[PDB]
């Protein structure tokens, strides 16, 4: 039975609300340096007790070069990223050699476009950040992936609830001339925009950094904090 | 709302989508057949819509195999259909059986096919009603079938508008010649029930259509009325229409 | 299999209010085991109790669940569960670590989310499990498809009251002995009936006795659950 | 056939794999690798016929790499081997098996010991202190069997090989254009480059 | 999905096509000195990188195309219409005509063994020696139709009109450059740059060329200059 | 060629009172080569013990087969299999592949927990079952172990008794069969206890 | 009609499951008692006409030679699960291991056809609630009840269809864990009694029950392991003989 | 058939001789032994006229598809994968082919691989196969060094054609030169066998036993 | 309530889904038909979208012997004359033997109803002239999405096409004897079409004519080689 189909209007509902799980979910921002890419989140909470050192976190790795992140319903996130996986190791292979991240969105970016067009199966009710850096190269990769199949890259870009005040966070705090030429001040930025709506929290956000040649490491809750810290003393300073 | 989709049974136990399927039927060009002495003969009237129309060509009436013939009332495409079936069905049952369907035969096969379209809500049933019999083993037979899957056993029978005229006309011969009536006959018989039954539609110029089994004329197989035999009665027809 | 306009999951929201209406299960995970104990839903005195296993269920050696929903639709996704366990271990010779059981039975359960037009099946499992990565754990998995570990957690009838309780009883240097006493007070608390009798109550554990190795599941009996009751002072 | 052995030491893993490939009348390569990594402290190596040996080689590969990303965590020699065994003893029943014989050798990180299975195309499979598949073992067993002992050395073991390697060298008619060897200890997968001369 | 309106035409069919002039503007015009494609990028912000966003894929050397609508369900199409070139030049050893291309294209659409239509059009541009240079429009309804120029998307009424008096059987590559990109500034709510328009073309001798941002760059100021004459 | 007799091994089980010994040889050779000296073909679910001689690979395979079966009816019949009920199982579970069977030569052995009453069984490839309250022989040296046996034993021996003779009718049997031997391992089973002894013998 | 007709409502309730509960309801009472050497099952013949003949109407069903079967809710419903009931035995047992199914294993299994009805697309649950009885080597005897949604418990006695309640409570007072067959045979037709309408006699009611083994019921002497079914199916003049000790 | 296909400075050399035979009848002396896959990839044919003619023509298919979707030159080792692939699905069935495929990229520099209807992938910088092969190798072997100039390496691979097609009786004809550079690969002449060896055998001095 | 489905007769036994496909037709161009003794000719007017596109070709090729001219949903008609491609060359093939137009007719007919009789599916949108020559003469054929087929000595079908079928309807006596010499019947082909005209005359693009006969293989005359006959 299809499920997605087109309206009065021209949208296929289904792909439409699927957004708005989306929109539902945590944040998710990525934002890349020169020579790295972060990806912060922030942490839901519901319910509170949970035991951090196992509970499925937030970003994933696709390879050892590639990471995404994601913003919906949890469990439709985890068929994207095994499809990924997979074909992650389909194509080295076949191919000997292992995905670009353009590569790796496209597959996912059309996994989701397909799941808009055929019958029985609704949605996914997800948008990723796909992140990475390309075999033997350095240049930084963020893409975005969203229900209806779209996909492009960012220099910085977020999903997930109030992502457009977040957005806007980025829109005027990243210039495209000194992008985040540290990873510290990379992450400063991640986390300033993640402060912005986050609501000050130490586990609150997650945050991980991705350098070239699979150089990939997620902040302990502490280092986090000092970041935090020293960015209320840049606010309280004025 | 019980009429909406096919397999429904209303309130009162009918099967809605089946009797609209008769209004199709009704709504449709008349047709007869009358079970001889040792035979049948069938004609229809096909509505002449335009001079444009290439004269005694768009042939209504069917064989299936042989021996039956058949005619039908309504939307025409469903009458087709039915027949290739018909057409499937009897050639299955030769190539195991040897000797040609027997007429009682093929009609329980039509008709368990069309009954199976009141069975689910995904098909809907067929518009046409169906005369049809030939020769067998043991006599002529003659059988309507209806789009309910409903078939029996006919002395005469008539469908489509002008059914009524028709069946009136048809009953005077079972009760005037109990006894038979040759093929001959049946013929003229049919061609004139034919142009009286045309009065309920009395509008339209038409093009009769008959054809016949019998076991004297046509040694059993089904053939087609034309030339001498035809013009024969259409002339028999034109002098007691008045 | 639809998305509501708010973005929802209508059949999973529904399912997951038939789950609120049954029973209370709760999984508390201590520093060297953990306890799992449910209030069973209709009862009568000719019940017979003695040979039940209603909603709690021995998925492997190691690992166990607690059910809160349709015990048939549990049943079903049990057994597979049982049968990924033994594939696992034919493959590799090594029992299954609790997450990849867990995160397979909730791929199935997200299935019925995404595709076919079949209902999301009516249940929500809390899973008390051991592993030589993690030691042990506690799961939990609803409707959605979607899972988490706790530390305690409870599924069923009057969740925000017994979450409430644990999370302020709870505290991270805990032993069975007290889990056990926690369970039953919380249970006790959040019941909707008279009071706790062994006869409504389904209690089990999965500890790993310090006297050897491997770690022993132990459903408890009838009588048991009527011991530790009296002991815990609930009489 | 082509000479596939393997020692395991105290510390670690030694796999021998003759360098040479001959297809039909003469000798294509004589610098051939028939081993794989499985995980950074697992390694496999392969002997059959001509497609089979890499094509299920890096089915396996891939296979294994796949998990250590789905979970973040690698396999133990012992599972890895387990898969592998399935895999074999599910294609000795199939349309067209995989004639391929296998020796995998590991560091398990987790029991801090090193390991070596022997797997053959049947789905045989059978842990040992040092073994080989095809011939290879008829002319080095004897060796290996006296003077083998479980506390030798990573130097000790590559003499063994070395001798091994001389007395195939001498009473084998193939020639198999000498051996690449590589060892698994707990610091990863180094191919000791001196086995010409050592 | 398969329904028809009392008036005689398919719904989802209909509706596809409004879905479609929400989309970007594509225009291609068609000369005898080539077809040129240009399209509107349309960035839902800044941050977004201009470059990544592919609205004018090649199908083949001597076949490109300019699509608009829901884009993803595109991806689809250009698969197939690369893989159906290639293979038309593995069978036979020749270069598919843009017809059949185009046709092998539209054969794909109304196979509705897929929920739902495609939400978006394409502008296949191309050439053969047979029918020279060609420029066709296909549409989610399976339909497809050749065109002198035409444009498709949110501005496609005035553009359409505005082709309808700029195009003559005459024009030079160039001029038809500096059409589209006048057209295209014409109904873009955004003002006109380099990085958010592009053009492209296909010509005999160096068949599908997408221009660099540079190249564009030097028309739209060409086209400024010409433009502010009078 | 002859899958039955490639990698050699034995197995061989008997009953005494109240008890049921199985006993086995070690070696798993391809041909003519020995490979190893540690290959047991004895396994167990619970109290049951299942010894399978044949071709290794499959060895291997059935016992993984049964484990997993036997571990499922645990969990679904809340008790451990029986010795008559695993029999049953066995043989149905061949049979299965009776046209493209698992050349293995099983042989059963255990003692009811509610009977106490001894049970061993045999079956061949593909599910023929033989029981036999005596002794069961099976791999490529059953004439050597029927032979033996048929002299040895006698009936209502004690777990002590019983496991020289089985010990001698393993161990002299297998000193005749060129595929067999390299070490023998022996099981006494009792209702309450079970011994586990490993034997000395011509590495040859 | 693909997708599940039984879904989720907003109270939380599955719709088809409690209708299909309201049917059974409706149906004619049956009860099962369970004592310590033994199990009864009764129902009553519903003579629907006297012209009817009672016998070709089992109600009571033998499942395998230690399990039987009573319901309330749609007799039709009944009939096929039986069927069903009967070859899951062989199949998923009997020619596996030998022997017939454990009560509760049957009773699982049943309950898994239920449940599919419960789920798969284009079906309704089964309006029907069956009481199972029987016995097995190592778990004793048992009672067991299923519901439409799949959903089984084991009881010392209970009672379901039109007069459970009533029944229920009866049955709540009368038995006690040291209850001899021949008392809960008493006891099951005094409850039926109760519940029962017109004539109340050995061709209105059916019991069976589930005891001690029965070797003239076998067919056959000589194999010494079976000694016979356990289920056992009470005749018009066996249960009027009761009767009149009432 | 005598093909060879090896690796030096200036890139990669490929020649192959041109006989095709049904038994002692020869058939052609005129076939195409280097299947053209696309511009910058050779593929040589050996075992199957219509396996390698086939699947390479088909393997440059495949190529191109791959350049449009990824917009970047497949290298040698993808291209040959596909190839090595596609045949082991058939191994089996009876497909007969031995042939290198050939490819300069940047990211590989150039490369040969050598691939058959077994399924064998190989890297190698020097290959010959065919019945002549033994005898191209003899002079390859000798001959080789890395450091040549395209203008002897062009010879060497000539000659060693020459060399197998006077001593097999299956190999002949003419041989068929290509260079294959960064660019793309240069055909460099079809050089009739007859004409050849006499002039060769005048200039270099060798072949000394026979008459002429 | 009763238009949902080809499934649903309606209370007076009607199949609106059908009739709604009927109305499909009436909103595509006129192209007529008729024949002689020994041709037959489509005349089939063209139409366009735009002045800068193409007049959708109306006329297709079935055989050596056979073709149809179309009016409504393009794509149908592509289904449905290769389908008709199909069984001819099927007959030629197997038995060596032209496919009778009759025969034709009779396929579509068949093709069409299953079409109307089963859930999910959806009438075809489309009706064709189909002209042949065979063993038995000239032939035009008339097909209808109902499944109804009908021989003619001519017809037209299509927006207005009532204004040429009643010019057919008394030109008969006059056409149904152009033996001999097609440009005539052509003419009158033309003739036909224009009492159906409104929108301008008929142009050289506007035009489409195919014709068949005795030594007269199916032929499609487009553009400039119908210039002689306006
Ligand atoms: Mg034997
Ligand atoms: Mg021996
Ligand atoms: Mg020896
Ligand atoms: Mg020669």
């Amino acid at each position: 039975r299809a499920l997605s189909i087109f309206s009065p209007d021209g949208h296929i509902f289904q792909v439409e609300y699927a957004l708005e799980a989306v929109k539902r979910g945590t944040c998710a921002v990525g934002v890349k340096g020169k020579n790295c890419v972060v990806l912060g989140c922030e942490r839901r909470s519901t319910l509170k007790l949970q035991d951090t050192r196992i509970t499925p976190s937030k970003v994933s790795k696709i390879d050892s070069h590639v990471v995404l992140s994601f913003s919906g319903l949890n469990a439709d996130s985890r068929i994207l990223i095994e499809k990924a996986r997979v074909e992650a190791q389909s194509h080295r292979l076949t191919l000997e050699d292992p995905v670009t991240v353009e590569y790796l969105t496209r597959y996912v970016a059309g996994v989701q476009q397909r799941y808009t067009q055929s019958g029985g199966v609704r949605p996914f009710g997800v948008s990723t950040l796909i992140a990475g850096f390309d075999p033997r190269d350095d240049e930084p990769k963020l893409y975005q992936t969203e229900p209806s199949g779209i996909y492009s890259s960012w220099s910085a870009q977020t999903i997930g609830r109030n992502s457009k005040t977040v957005r806007e966070f980025l829109e005027k705090n990243y210039d495209r001339k000194e992008p985040p030429a540290t990873v510290e001040e990379c992450v400063k930025l991640t986390v300033r925009s993640l402060l912005e709506v986050v609501q000050t929290g130490a586990k609150n956000i997650e945050i991980t950094v991705v350098k070239p040649d699979s150089d990939i490491v997620a902040l302990s809750s502490e280092e986090i904090n000092q970041y935090v810290t020293q960015i209320e003393q840049e606010k309280q300073e004025q | 709302g019980y009429d909406l989709s096919n397999s429904v049974f209303s309130p009162d136990g009918r099967n809605f989508q089946v009797e609209y399927a008769v209004k199709a039927v009704e709504n449709g060009t008349t047709s007869i057949g009358i079970k001889c002495n040792d035979g049948v003969v069938f004609a229809v009237e096909k509505l002449i819509t335009s001079k444009l129309l290439v004269p005694q060509k768009n042939v209504k009436i069917q064989v299936v195999d042989r021996h039956i013939g058949c005619v039908y009332s309504g939307l025409i495409p469903d009458g087709r259909h039915l027949v290739n079936r018909g057409r499937e069905e009897a050639a299955s049952f030769k190539k195991l059986y040897k000797t040609p369907i027997p007429i009682p035969a093929f009609a329980d096969r039509l008709g368990q096919y069309v009954q199976a379209h009141t069975l689910y809500n995904s098909v809907r049933p067929f518009g046409v009603s169906t005369i049809f019999g030939g020769v067998d083993k043991n006599g002529a037979h003659l059988y309507m079938l209806e789009p309910s899957g409903s078939y029996w056993g006919y002395k005469g029978a008539a469908t489509g508008k002008g059914r009524q005229s028709a069946k009136a006309e048809l009953e005077k011969l079972v009760d005037h010649h109990p006894e038979g009536l040759s093929a001959r006959e049946a013929v003229k018989q049919a061609a004139k029930i034919i142009y009286l039954a045309h009065e309920d539609n009395k509008e339209k110029d038409f093009e009769l259509e008959i054809s016949w089994c019998s076991l004297s004329e046509t040694n059993g197989l089904h053939k087609f009325v034309k030339g001498d035999l035809l013009q024969e009665a259409i002339d028999f027809a034109q002098k007691e229409i008045n | 299999t639809i998305f509501s306009p708010e973005g929802r999951l209508y059949q999973v929201e529904y399912a997951l209010e038939s789950i609120s209406h049954a029973g209370t299960a709760i999984g508390i995970m201590a520093s060297d085991g953990i306890v799992l104990a449910a209030e069973r839903k209709v009862t009568s005195t000719l019940l017979e109790q003695d040979t039940s296993t209603e909603k709690l269920y021995k998925l492997n050696d190691k690992i166990a669940v607690a059910v809160a929903g349709l015990t048939a639709d549990a049943e079903i996704l049990i057994n597979t569960a049982r049968i990924h366990a033994q594939n696992y271990l034919k493959t590799y010779n090594e029992d299954i670590p609790v997450e990849i059981l867990v995160r397979r039975l909730s791929d199935i359960k997200q299935g019925y989310t995404q595709h076919g037009g079949l209902r999301p099946f009516g249940v929500s499992f809390i899973y008390a499990g051991y592993d030589d990565r993690y030691g042990y754990q506690l799961y939990t998995s609803n409707p959605s498809g979607n899972y988490t570990g706790w530390k305690a957690i409870s599924v069923g009838a009057n969740t925000s009251a017994a979450q409430t309780l644990l999370q302020m009883d709870y505290k991270d240097d805990m032993k069975v002995d007290d889990a056990i006493e926690l369970a039953l007070k919380t249970l006790s608390k959040t019941t909707d009936s008279s009071a706790l009798t062994y006869d409504r109550l389904e209690f089990a554990t999965i500890r790993k006795g310090a006297n050897d190795g491997e770690v022993y599941q132990k459903i408890f009996k009838p009588q048991e659950i009527k011991d530790i009751l009296v002991k815990t002072g609930i009489t | 056939m082509d000479i596939i052995l393997g020692i395991r030491v105290q510390d670690s893993v030694i796999l021998a794999s003759s360098k040479a490939v001959t297809r039909g009348i003469s000798v294509l390569k004589d610098s051939d690798d028939k081993t794989r990594q499985l995980s950074p402290h697992t390694l496999m190596s392969f002997a059959g016929e001509a497609g089979d040996t890499v094509q299920f080689a890096e089915y396996i590969q891939a296979n294994i790499q796949l998990y250590s990303i789905r979970e973040d965590y690698e396999l133990s020699p012992q599972a890895v081997s387990s898969f592998v065994r399935q895999e074999l003893a599910k294609s000795i029943r199939s349309r067209r098996p995989y004639q391929v014989n296998v020796l995998i050798g590991g560091y398990d990180k987790k029991k801090n010991k090193p390991e070596l299975y022997q797997i053959d195309y049947l789905g045989t499979k059978v842990e040992l202190p040092y073994g080989a598949h095809g011939y290879s073992g008829f002319y080095t067993f004897s060796l290996l069997d006296h003077h083998y002992r479980p506390d030798m050395t990573t130097e000790e073991g590559l003499d063994l090989l070395k001798l091994c390697v001389q007395e195939l060298e001498k009473r084998m008619p193939m020639d198999f254009k000498g051996v690449i060897v590589k060892i698994v200890d707990k610091d990863g997968i180094r191919q000791v480059d001196d086995f010409q001369a050592q | 999905v398969s329904t028809f309106s009392p008036e005689g035409r398919l719904f989802q069919v209909e509706y596809s096509l409004e879905a479609i002039k929400l989309g970007s503007t594509a225009i291609g015009i068609a000369t005898k000195e080539g077809v040129v494609l240009g399209v509107e990028k349309r960035a839902t912000s800044p941050l977004l990188e201009s470059d990544s966003i592919e609205k004018i894929v090649e199908i083949d050397r001597h076949i490109g195309c300019a699509m608009s609508g829901l884009t993803a369900d595109a991806r689809s199409m250009i698969e197939h219409a690369r893989t159906a070139a290639v293979t038309h030049n593995l069978y036979y050893d020749e270069d598919i005509n843009v017809e059949s291309l185009t046709q092998s294209v539209c054969d794909l659409a109304a196979a509705a063994a897929m929920s739902r239509p495609f939400g978006v059009a394409l502008l296949i541009a191309g050439h053969d020696a047979d029918d020279g240079y060609q420029l066709f429009h296909a549409e989610p309804s399976g339909t497809f139709y050749r065109y002198n120029a035409k444009a498709i998307g949110s501005g496609s009424e005035g553009a359409q009109a505005e082709l309808l008096n700029e195009w003559h059987s005459s024009l030079t590559l160039k001029e038809a450059e500096l059409l589209v990109l006048k057209i295209l500034k014409q109904v873009m709510e955004e003002k006109l740059d380099e990085n958010n328009a592009q053009l492209s073309c296909i010509t005999k001798q160096d068949g599908f060329k997408i221009y660099d941002n540079e190249k564009t760059a030097e028309l739209i100021k060409e086209l400024k200059e010409k433009e502010a004459a009078e | 060629s002859d899958p039955s007799s490639i990698n050699g091994g034995i197995v061989v089980a008997m009953t005494g009172k109240d008890c049921v010994a199985i006993a086995c040889d070690l070696r798993l050779g391809s041909q003519s080569l020995g490979v190893s000296n540690k290959f047991e073909k004895i396994f167990h679910y619970g109290h049951v013990f299942l010894g399978i001689t044949g071709l290794a690979t499959d060895v291997t395979t059935l016992n993984e087969m049964f484990r997993y079966k036997t571990n499922l009816y645990k969990l679904k019949e809340e008790r451990a299999i029986e010795p008559e009920t695993f029999t049953q199982l066995v043989s149905s579970s061949l049979y299965e592949r009776r046209f493209g069977p698992y050349f293995v030569g099983p042989v059963v052995a255990g003692i009811n927990s509610k009977s106490g009453k001894p049970f061993i069984a045999g079956f061949d490839l593909i599910g023929c079952i033989d029981e036999a309250k005596d002794f069961i022989v099976s791999g490529t040296a059953s004439d050597q172990l029927f032979g033996m046996c048929e002299s040895l034993y006698e009936p209502n021996l004690e777990p002590e008794d019983l496991f020289e003779t089985i010990s001698q009718a393993l161990l002299n049997a297998a000193d005749r069969d060129a595929l067999s031997g390299w070490g023998a391992v022996v099981y006494i089973i009792k209702k309450d206890e079970v011994v586990k002894r490993y034997l000395k013998m011509r590495q040859d | 009609y693909s997708f599940s007709l039984t879904t989720f409502s907003p109270s939380g309730k599955l719709g088809q499951i409690d209708y299909a509960l309201t049917a059974v309801k409706q149906g004619v009472t049956s009860l099962g008692i369970k004592a310590t050497n033994g199990v009864v099952i009764a129902t009553e013949k519903k003579s629907s006409s006297p012209l009817a003949m009672s016998e070709t109407l089992s109600k009571v069903s033998l499942l395998t030679p230690d399990i039987g079967a009573v319901y309330s809710g749609m007799g039709p419903d009944y009939r096929v699960l039986v069927d069903k009931s009967r070859k899951v035995a062989h199949t998923s047992y009997k020619r596996i291991y030998g022997e017939y199914p454990p009560t509760k294993l049957l009773v699982s299994e049943v309950a898994k056809i239920m449940q599919e009805a419960t789920q798969s697309g284009g079906v309704r649950p089964f309006g029907v609630s069956l009481l199972i009885a029987g016995h097995d080597e190592f778990n004793g005897f048992s009672l067991y009840q299923v519901d439409p949604s799949g959903s089984y418990f084991p009881w010392k006695a209970t009672a379901i269809g039109k007069g459970s309640v009533a029944a229920k409570t009866f049955l709540e007072k009368r038995w006690n864990d040291e209850l001899e067959l021949e008392d809960a045979i008493h006891i099951a037709l005094l409850t039926l009694k109760e519940s029962v309408e017109g004539e109340f006699n050995g061709d209105t009611i059916e019991l069976a029950i589930i005891g001690d083994e029965n070797p003239d019921l076998l067919g056959y002497t000589g194999i010494p392991t079976d000694k016979g079914p356990r289920f056992r199916k009470l005749t018009s003049q066996e249960i009027n003989d009761r009767l009149e000790a009432l | 058939t005598t093909t060879l296909a090896f690796r030096f400075q200036g890139g990669i050399i490929v020649a192959v001789d041109s006989r095709a035979t049904a038994g002692n009848w020869v058939a052609s002396q005129t076939v195409k032994k280097v299947i053209e896959i696309n511009p910058f990839l050779l593929g040589t044919m050996a075992g199957g006229a219509a396996d390698c003619q086939f699947w390479e023509t088909w393997l440059g298919s495949q190529c191109r598809l791959h350049e449009l979707r990824e917009k970047e030159r497949i290298s040698v080792a993808a291209a040959s994968k596909i190839l090595s692939n596609l045949v082991y699905q058939y191994k089996g069935a009876g497909l007969s082919m031995g042939t290198m495929i050939c490819g300069y990229t940047r990211k590989e520099g150039p490369t040969i691989y050598y691939v058959d209807s077994d399924g064998t992938r190989l890297k190698g910088d020097i290959f010959c196969v065919g019945s002549g092969q033994t005898f191209a190798y003899g002079v390859l072997d000798s001959n080789y060094k890395w450091d040549l100039s395209v203008e002897d390496a062009l010879y060497l691979g000539k000659r060693s054609i020459l060399a197998a097609a006077h001593r097999d009786a299956y190999s002949g004809g003419s041989v068929n030169l290509y260079h294959v550079t960064e660019d793309g690969w240069i055909y460099h002449g079809n050089h009739d066998v007859g004409e050849l060896f006499w002039k060769v055998k005048e200039e270099e001095g060798s072949f000394n036993n026979v008459i002429g | 309530n009763y238009d949902g489905d080809t499934v649903t007769f309606s209370p007076t036994g009607r199949l609106f889904q059908v009739e709604y496909a009927l109305e499909a037709i009436k909103q595509g161009s006129v192209t007529v038909g008729l024949r002689s003794n020994t041709h037959a000719v489509l005349v089939a007017l063209k139409r366009n979208a735009d002045e800068l596109s193409s007049y959708q070709k109306k006329i297709i090729k079935c055989d050596e012997h056979m073709g149809l001219s179309l009016a409504g949903l393009a794509p149908d008609a592509r289904v449905l004359s290769n389908y008709l491609r199909q069984q001819c060359n099927y007959s030629s093939l197997v038995f060596n033997r032209k496919l009778a137009v009759e025969r034709a007719g009779h396929l579509l007919c068949d093709k069409a109803q299953k079409n109307t009789q089963s859930a999910g599916g959806r009438p075809y949108g489309v009706g064709l002239l189909i002209i042949g020559y065979d063993k038995s003469g000239a032939h035009l054929l008339e097909f209808q999405p109902s499944g109804n087929v009908t021989e003619l000595y001519g017809t037209a079908i299509g927006a207005r096409s009532q204004g040429a079928k009643t010019y057919l309807e008394r030109t008969l006596d006059t056409f149904i004897k152009i033996d001999g010499n097609p440009d005539e019947l052509i003419k009158a082909g033309v003739e036909a079409i224009s009492q159906s005209l409104r929108d301008e005359s008929l142009t050289v693009d506007n035009l489409s004519i195919a014709i068949v006969g005795k030594d007269t293989p199916f032929t499609i005359y487009d553009g400039e080689a119908v210039a002689k006959y306006i």
